[PDB]
């Protein structure tokens, strides 16, 4: 069950993330 | 799993000060 | 995650105040509040 969480911007995700999303 | 992105408002000026003067000087 | 539709604007600051999410907050609700005022900038009310 996945969550919702709070917003961060696009770039700190997609880079924390480190796979092709 | 896909993220949601939301992608703020970017946006030309459509008006001059709040009207186009092109036509109204027209029409004057 | 199906959507929510996110209730009241400042839902998620009200849980741990961050500086993203008070940035996101401001965008968008200043984002709505130009959008309506452009409308009725240009056209009018419907009277």
């Amino acid at each position: 069950p996945p969550k919702p969480q709070k917003p961060v911007p696009l770039n700190v995700l997609q880079d924390q993330y480190k796979e092709g999303i | 799993s896909i993220v949601r992105n939301y992608k703020p408002l970017i946006n030309r000026l459509k008006h001059y000060n709040g009207y186009d003067i092109n036509y109204i000087s027209k029409i004057g | 995650p199906p959507e929510t539709k996110l209730p009241y604007p400042t839902y998620w600051s009200d849980k741990k105040a961050d500086t993203d999410t008070l940035l996101y907050e401001q965008i968008i609700q200043r984002d709505k509040i130009n959008k309506y005022s452009l409308i009725r900038e240009t056209n009018g009310y419907d009277p």
